[PDB]
């Protein structure tokens, strides 16, 4: 199979630097040249640079020139994108990509890294329950979650119970609070039996705080 | 350079409906052209390419036509799993320019939305801070208004909301909303509710309780 995974994205300040890597696997790496498309938050695609991992030529988009540099490791199908004298501006998930015609268009793309150019510090977030109670019961379905509060920066991962709770489970889009800082909810709707039967625990992941964080959430009176 | 111009920019279509999005060039690109998908969360993936070939593996309801400057992306029969983000793109001229995209939403039957009310923790209070939350699962439309009252006063600027992406099996959305307060006035107030107002509800829907008894 065909993958190419990047890395190396976080958080970074003002005028601060970052090498983002790409590793190739399931075809030859060098009967092809890849490239980096980049997406703002919210915003359309943005193609940035495009190297031949043979002669190690490259091209890039305008304005990059100057501060981002591609490089690439024909021992380990890596691909480099070094970044310095980052701008706010330059925020973005950055995304590898394949590209096998001569021409400019890209077969296969990579999950994306996403890098945040940001003088705001890390910040790990409060895990507050959402517990369930008549208030947020219907009928034979009842509700419950976690409150992952004043994070920063992007992402945070939950899960339910390990992992093994996934159905009915709805992880809502971040929301940047007026303080600078994120806030999500993460909801599970189960049948209404099985509250009092079953544990309910939300794991939290911050990454770039190094933070994981467990909480039961249990049923209250309301 | 040349610029690449969508259209709609926003539509919404009923699963089995033949969709067409429309991409202009600010000149002539002859076939130039490629079409990608965007799924919410995920990398875009190569749907088209020289205007009018289907990439291997893509399925066949997907196909581009068009040369020169208006080229076009048809969807024969709309899927529940094609909600997403579908941009062309030119690739003979540097810089390589994408459109700014189309989003595609499925139009299906409506659903009301379930509404439910969490109180705050404990846990938060003594942080501070009081986060009412309010969660409307699974509707459509996706157009819905949440109002937060205290005490029956209206309020505003003190909180936010979030929806999820369209759910790529029922095509429903969910929508959560989050009324931010200090523990002090949250304290000073005793009755919390956000009223639902939706397409699927003849009247608004109220969830409420008292913060004594909570």
């Amino acid at each position: 199979e065909v993958q190419l995974v990047e890395s190396g994205g976080g958080l970074v300040q003002p005028g601060g630097s970052l090498r983002l890597s790409c590793a190739a696997s399931g075809f030859t790496f060098t009967d092809y040249t890849m490239d980096w498309v980049r997406q703002a938050p919210g915003k359309g695609l943005e193609w940035v640079a495009d190297v031949n991992p043979n002669s190690g030529g490259s091209i890039y988009n305008q304005r990059f020139k100057g501060r981002f540099t591609l490089s690439v490791d024909r021992s380990k199908n890596t691909l480099y994108l070094q970044m310095n004298s980052l701008r706010a501006e330059d925020t973005a998930v950055y995304y590898c990509a394949r590209n096998l015609g001569p021409s400019f268009y890209f077969d296969y793309w990579g999950q994306g890294t996403l890098v945040t150019v940001s003088s705001a510090s890390t910040k790990g977030p409060s895990v507050f329950p959402l517990a369930p109670s008549s208030k947020s019961t219907s009928g034979g379905t009842a509700a419950l979650g976690c409150l992952v509060k004043d994070y920063f920066p992007e992402p945070v991962t939950v899960s339910w119970n390990s992992g093994a709770l996934t159905s009915g489970v709805h992880t809502f889009p971040a929301v940047l609070q007026s303080s600078g800082l994120y806030s999500l909810s993460s909801v599970v709707t189960v049948p209404s039996s099985s509250l009092g039967t079953q544990t309910y625990i939300c794991n939290v992941n911050h990454k770039p705080s190094n933070t994981k964080v467990d909480k039961k959430v249990e049923p209250k009176s309301c | 350079d040349i610029q690449m111009t969508q259209s709609p920019s926003s539509l919404s279509a009923s699963v089995g409906d033949r969709v067409t999005i429309t991409c202009k060039a600010s000149q002539d690109v002859s076939i130039g052209v490629a079409w990608y998908q965007q799924k919410p969360g995920k990398a875009p993936k190569l749907l088209i390419y020289s205007a009018s070939y289907r990439y291997t593996g893509v399925p066949s309801r997907f196909s581009g036509s068009g040369s020169g400057t208006d080229f076009t992306l048809t969807i024969s029969s709309l899927q529940p799993e094609d909600f997403a983000t579908y941009y062309c793109q030119q690739y003979y001229i540097y810089p390589y320019t994408f459109g700014q995209g189309t989003k595609v939403e499925i139009k299906r039957t409506v659903a009301a939305p379930s509404v439910f009310i969490f109180p705050p923790s404990d846990e938060q209070l003594k942080s501070g801070t009081a986060s009412v939350v309010c969660l409307l699962n699974n509707f459509y439309p996706r157009e819905a208004k949440v109002q937060w009252k205290v005490d029956n006063a209206l309020q505003s600027g003190n909180s936010q909301e979030s929806v999820t992406e369209q759910d790529s099996k029922d095509s429903t959305y969910s929508l959560s909303s989050t009324l931010t307060l200090s523990k002090a006035d949250y304290e000073k107030h005793k009755v919390y509710a956000c009223e639902v107002t939706h397409q699927g509800l003849s009247s608004p829907v109220t969830k409420s309780f008292n913060r004594g008894e909570c």
